[PDB]
């Protein structure tokens, strides 16, 4: 009978980077979409595998949320079947995923006036990401032809760089908070339910 | 031209401070983002932390409360506070610099730091 923690995940304070995205599992409650469908705050609301009217008719197990910061260019690698930084080395969704990514700008909560430099994003990885694979590995890598034995070859490659985000940015640079919603369809006992 | 130096090195109890200075020199110490790495004897290198113009501090997930990057940019300099002090943490210290507009390269290097811990 009670309610999901929805507000605990969409109007919190403080988000994760993209590299070390935060995961919620959301289980033992009642969740109305209602309330995130009908509401105009969010630009992109793309659902795969189910829609999102019927999001309140279905009963799910083991909803999990998603949540982190990319800039605006990037939600379109939100999805499944799409290449880029944060698909191959950031966050990966798999080909049959279903479930719904949710983005909405950020600019006046995550821009300050001399540049924000909390989010982060991996520029690279040896190999691209499985679904749903987070790395926080921080690790130096190497460049090329030379080991990273010290300074003595060529200088050494820095994996997580930082977003530019300024509040004079054009859209597209601009701070987008997505908060991926994955679910799975009738299993076990259902544990989220809509009304 | 540019330069990296850094001091605070010596033969230290265990337990006690340290403080690490890298001080730069020939270039605006803006628009850059500054790191801590290490190396110890018979290892290869490993990142400690980052620091940007905002002050955010980025840490390593494998250490955790040992170390604290604290930027000042009045005089372009960069400190290190490291707190309770293992044997583990005998190490040759580097300073680095990325560019912010840029991929993730460390360009120039700090000439490096002996931290030597001993009992
Ligand atoms: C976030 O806060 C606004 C403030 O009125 C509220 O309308 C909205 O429903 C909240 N979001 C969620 C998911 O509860």
């Amino acid at each position: 009978t009670n309610l999901c923690p929805f507000g605990e995940v969409f109007n919190a304070t403080r988000f994760a980077s993209v590299y070390a995205w935060n995961r919620k599992r959301i289980s033992n409650c009642v969740a109305d979409y209602s309330v995130l469908y009908n509401s105009a705050s969010f630009s992109t609301f793309k659902c795969y595998g189910v829609s999102p009217t019927k999001l309140n008719d279905l009963c799910f197990t083991n909803v999990y949320a998603d949540s982190f910061v990319i800039r605006g260019d990037e939600v379109r690698q939100i999805a499944p079947g799409q290449t880029g930084k944060i698909a191959d080395y950031n966050y990966k969704l798999p080909d049959d995923f279903t479930g719904c990514v949710i983005a909405w700008n950020s600019n006046n909560l995550d821009s300050k006036v001399g540049g924000n430099y909390n989010y982060r994003y991996r520029l690279f990885r040896k190999s691209n990401l499985k679904p749903f694979e987070r790395d926080i590995s921080t690790e130096i890598y190497q460049a090329g032809s030379t080991p990273c034995n010290g300074v003595e070859g060529f200088n050494c490659y820095f994996p997580l760089q930082s977003y530019g985000f300024q509040p004079t940015n054009g859209v597209g640079y601009q701070p987008y908070r997505v908060v991926v919603l994955s679910f799975e369809l009738l299993h076990a006992p259902a544990t989220v339910c809509g009304p | 031209e540019v330069q990296l130096v850094e001091s605070g090195g010596g033969v230290v109890q265990p337990g006690r401070s340290l403080r690490l200075s890298c001080a730069a020199s020939g270039f605006t110490f803006s628009s850059y983002a500054m790191h801590w790495v290490r190396q110890a004897p018979g290892k290869g290198l490993e990142w400690i932390g980052n620091i940007y113009h905002d002050g955010s501090t980025f840490y390593n997930p494998s250490l955790k409360s040992l170390v604290t990057i604290s930027r000042d940019d009045s005089t372009n300099t960069l400190y290190l506070q490291m707190n309770s002090l293992r044997a583990e943490d005998t190490a040759i210290y580097y300073c680095a610099r990325v560019w912010l507009y840029g991929s993730g390269y460390m360009d120039v290097w700090g000439k490096g730091t002996l931290v030597t811990v001993s009992s």
